[PDB]
């Protein structure tokens, strides 16, 4: 009769946990692009008008 | 402002009927003011150089 065939070898299944990143794919919301923040006025001259 | 002797006339009632002024009546000055302004258009962005 031929020798039966099955997985033998446990592996390697190595302890505690591993880590990915998790960030945002493209970030292109949620966050401004230093132009239209609003509450501030870049097209300012500095501050020496009130000098 | 120097007021006028209707106004102050009309201030107090007395008027008959269909006269307006039978009443008390009050007045409230208003003043009002147009000026210029600087608006710079670049960057994609705009905003007021001087405010």
């Amino acid at each position: 009769k031929r020798r039966p065939h099955a997985q033998n070898h446990a592996g390697y299944k190595i302890k505690y946990c591993k880590q990915v990143p998790l960030i945002p794919l493209h970030g292109g919301d949620y966050i401004l692009n230093h132009w239209e923040t609003r509450g501030v006025d870049r097209m300012r001259i500095p501050g020496i008008q009130h000098a | 402002v120097t007021m006028s002797p209707e106004s102050v006339v009309a201030a107090a009632g007395g008027g008959n009927n269909n006269s307006g002024y039978n009443e008390p009546q009050r007045f409230a000055l208003v003043v009002i003011a147009v000026n210029h302004n600087v608006i710079r258009i670049m960057n994609g962005s705009m905003g007021f150089p001087i405010l």
